[PDB]
RNA sequence: UAUCAUGAGGUAGAGCGACUGAUUGGAUAAGUCCAGAUAAACUCCGAAUGCAUGAUAAUUACCGAUGGAGUGAGGGCAUGGGUGCUAAGGUCCAUGUCCGAGAGGAGAAGAAUCCGGACCACCGGCUAAGGUCCCGAAAUAAUUGCUAAGUUGUAAACGAAGUCAAGAAGGAUUUUGGCAUGGAUAAUACACGGGCAUAAGCAAUUUACCGAAGCCGUGGGAUAUA
RNA sequence: GACUGGGGUGGUCGCCUCCAAAAGCGUAACGGAGGCUUCUAAAGGUACCCUCAGGCCGAACCGGUCAGAGUGU
RNA sequence: CAGGUGGUUAUAACGUUGGGGAUCCACCUCUUCCCAUCCGAACAGAGAAGUUAAGCCCAACGGUGCCGAUGGUACUGCGCAGUGGGAGAGUAGGACGCCGCCGA
């Protein structure tokens, strides 16, 4: 059983209850073994509005202050895109760790969720 | 001699109830079904007997996807 | 050995009737459950 | 555009459904002849009762 | 190794035009194969007589009126369940390049020899 | 006589036989064989008659191959008994059959051998027969 | 009712090396492979019809509420089935239809097979099914074949091939078609309804004609809509 | 007491599932098959995380090919 | 040069052969803290020692799966196979996806 299949598993069972639209759209979070991607996506339509990862942005050399930073920039993004409600979408993760200090950012910052 | 058969129980009345392209109001029941047959989509919901009724106003659509799987979704405004 | 039970110590009063296995459970049923007089949650034991 | 069409059959032991598409095209005594402009729907009718029915 | 054949051409499809066609003691066949889309003709029953014969005559000549000459064999036949009788023939055109598969007879181990029209891989025949 | 070693249902309803045999039509593991021309349902004991005529001709010589297998119960009511209350006792198996359908097919014997022999196999069965061979056989050799 | 548009099917058929049962040969107890094959309670598949909704078109009585009912022993035929023995003028369902509650015509005579739905009168005409030698209305009509058995004009396995065609292999052999022939059979006296007919039989084609209470014509009423 | 291919004897009488049922629903027989007259304080709710059964190799454990398992009845 | 996330029911899948690597992904290194299992295998954290070996991506391959004509046949509606509808299997063949948005 490959962490692919395992993670994809688990993507469909949160996307069996998440999806986003204009209104309210998907916060989906990709991880790796480093740096951390924040994507804003409209389903409804398959189109991104907001992003932000930390491949240019590097202040510390810790993945959850980067994160922190990270979710920081993304709240600003998508606050300057004109958005204020959002669904978090796990993407297959547990929601501990640098994900969840993406998504503590990211409530510090704007995006009441 | 004697026959041991002669039962039967009472007929359900299943099946669907409003097909692909009529117009449903809100809490009609769309099938009647045992287990999933048709699987609910967007604005439809799904009972305790698994049967389908529409949660909002708009045509009915039947849908085909993967592995041939079947979806009851409303159509609105 | 399954029989009906009542849930009481209410408020008039406040009763629920649910079921149990008497021989599974032998000992005394109580659940957290909405009074309606008080409005709020009180603990109903089984009589 | 139109066409005659007259019952030569009677309907004594046809179906039902074949009787009201008599009775829909006005046709209810034999030697009859009724003229109707000759739409899908009215070619369907005299389809449904070939057997008993003559374009003149 | 090489029977002839002629065709009348066919443009009636259907249950009606088959019926039409072999009651007057005629078989519609078609042919594909290759490039070019198919052929649909009418042989005659003592046309064929490739079909009631011991060996595998390969290279059926064909000449369709309507259309050119190819040289094919034999695909599919259908016979009739209760009579017997022949009802349609599918003939496969064969080319220079693409090997064509197909039936042997065999002589005690010997064989008829494909090696022209067709170009290998003969499979068996009366493997018994 | 021919019938499954098990089943899982002990009666079954009568069908109906409707056209021609689609399948089992043509001589596949042989050379000769017969062909019914009508619908009918044959007993076990019918083809046991057949085949052991058609291998106490041929000699020893050839084979001898039965295309159908009786997998249908049927039953029977009884002397006496009136109509209703059940289905009644059962008689054993049958094979239904259509027009077209081969039942009996032999190979490693002459022409006028197998013709024969098949002849006498048709006599002891209920239905008309026809008798064939395969279309590339040779006449000589 | 028809047309068009849209939608869900798991029947017929088919298939099973898609599953579950049954299963036949093999090439190498077990398994693989090849091949052949089966099913109401098998399905990898899957029609024609039917059904639901909407819009057009043609065409007449579809729903609300109220007053009065009768019926709740059905039957035959065709189709799909169960049961029975793929018996019954048998029995149990389904879909139509007719008798019931329906007269008239043909079939010799027959509840529901074939034609056809009777307001009344007529010493008028055209037709349906079916017919045109006499009983008995209308062709001893026209043309071309077949039958020799009065077959006909209203049962089989299995023989011989009597005759006429259409062929295939090589005067003989063999195959496919039409019509006859044997198999063919119980008790008051028999059957094409009868006479009788070699066509006045069978197959085909054409033209006239006969033929009902159907249709039209003439006179006379009645019941509803406009 | 009734049903009942006369009546009696025998069997049956309410509910559930499949087939008969003719691809919507419905549809009979003393037609063909089986069940029920309960159970679970978790076998309920939710968050999170897992994946049976079978064949082979090695000696309950390892390995990799694979809807058969379960869902109290 | 690979990444993320979607639509289209595998014509999209699986597989075999071959090739990648400044960063992107990954394997990889260690368990002080967050956290977890008999087991840092999985899950979770810490930042760069080495690898393209495996995952992953690309290219060729018609191999296993998948799709699939035309013609014919089965079946079937019209109370006659006259007039309409028309499979399944099989055979020709096809197919190693096609369309978006974000980041580099
Ligand atoms: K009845
Ligand atoms: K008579
Ligand atoms: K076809
Ligand atoms: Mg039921
Ligand atoms: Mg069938
Ligand atoms: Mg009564
Ligand atoms: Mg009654
Ligand atoms: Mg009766
Ligand atoms: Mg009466
Ligand atoms: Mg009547
Ligand atoms: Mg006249
Ligand atoms: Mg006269
Ligand atoms: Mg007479
Ligand atoms: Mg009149
Ligand atoms: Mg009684
Ligand atoms: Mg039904
Ligand atoms: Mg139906
Ligand atoms: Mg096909
Ligand atoms: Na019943
Ligand atoms: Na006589
Ligand atoms: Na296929
Ligand atoms: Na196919």
């Amino acid at each position: 059983v490959t962490k692919e299949q395992r993670r994809q598993k688990i993507k469909a069972r949160v996307r069996g209850k998440i999806s986003g639209t204009q209104e309210k759209p998907r916060l989906t979070v990709f991880r790796s073994n480093k740096q951390i991607y924040a994507q804003l996506i409209d389903d409804i339509a398959g189109r991104t509005l907001a992003s932000a990862s930390s491949l240019k942005l590097e202040m510390t050399g810790s993945k959850k202050e980067i994160a922190a930073k990270v979710g920081d920039e993304i709240a600003k993004a998508a606050t300057e895109a004109g958005i204020s409600t959002v669904v978090f979408d796990r993407n297959g993760y547990l929601f501990h760790g640098r994900i969840k200090e993406l998504a503590d950012a990211a409530r510090k910052g704007g995006l009441k969720f | 001699g004697s026959s041991k058969n002669g039962r039967e129980s009472e007929s359900k009345r299943l099946g669907v109830k409003v097909y692909g392209g009529e117009m449903a109001k809100a809490g009609n029941i769309l099938v009647r079904q045992r287990g999933t047959v048709h699987h609910p989509g967007e604005n439809v919901g799904i009972g305790k007997d698994h049967t389908l009724y529409a949660l909002k106003s708009g045509v009915v659509v039947f849908t085909r996807k993967k592995n041939d799987r079947s979806y009851v979704s409303i159509k609105t405004e | 050995l399954e029989c009906t039970e009542h849930k009481e110590s209410g408020m008039g009063i406040s009763r629920y009737i649910t079921t149990k296995n008497r021989k599974n459970t032998t000992q005394r049923l109580e659940l957290k459950k909405y009074n309606p007089i008080l409005r709020r949650m009180t603990l109903h034991k089984e009589i | 555009a139109k066409i005659k069409i007259q019952q030569v059959r009677s309907r004594i032991r046809c179906p039902k459904d074949q009787k009201r598409t008599l009775d829909a095209l006005g046709l209810r005594k034999l030697n009859q002849i009724v003229e109707h402009e000759a739409t899908p729907s009215i070619l369907g009718m005299v389809n449904k009762v070939r057997h008993l029915v003559l374009i003149v | 190794k090489t029977f002839q054949l002629t065709g009348t051409p066919r443009a009636e499809f259907g249950k009606k035009a088959a019926k039409a066609i072999r009651k007057e003691d005629q078989i519609p066949a078609v042919l594909y194969g290759g490039k070019g889309e198919g052929v649909n003709f009418i042989v005659s029953q003592d046309a064929v007589r490739n079909l009631i014969y011991s060996p595998e005559i390969f290279l059926v000549e064909l000449t369709v009126e309507g259309s050119g000459s190819y040289k094919a064999i034999l695909k599919e036949i259908q016979f009739h369940p209760v009579t017997d009788r022949i009802i349609h023939i599918d003939f496969l055109q064969v080319t220079d390049e693409k090997p064509v598969v197909m039936e042997v007879p065999v002589v005690l181990g010997h064989a008829e020899g494909v090696k022209a029209g067709g170009k290998l891989s003969l499979e068996m025949r009366k493997l018994k | 006589m021919l019938q499954p070693k098990k089943t899982k249902f002990r009666r079954q309803q009568k069908g109906r036989m409707k056209g021609f045999a689609q399948r089992g039509n043509q001589l596949s593991f042989g050379s000769f064989g017969i062909k019914s021309l009508q619908s009918k349902w044959i007993t076990g004991r019918q083809i046991e008659a057949a085949r052991i005529a058609v291998t106490r001709y041929m000699q020893r010589q050839g084979q001898v191959w039965v295309r159908i297998f009786p997998d249908k119960p049927i039953t029977k009511k009884g002397e006496g008994v009136r109509m209703g209350k059940g289905k009644g006792a059962p008689e054993g198996f049958v094979a239904p059959i259509t027009p077209g359908r081969i039942i009996f097919e032999v190979e490693g014997v002459p022409y006028e051998i197998a013709k024969e022999a098949l002849r006498l196999a048709a006599q002891k069965l209920p239905v008309t027969t026809k008798f064939v061979v395969r279309h590339d056989y040779d006449i000589q050799n």
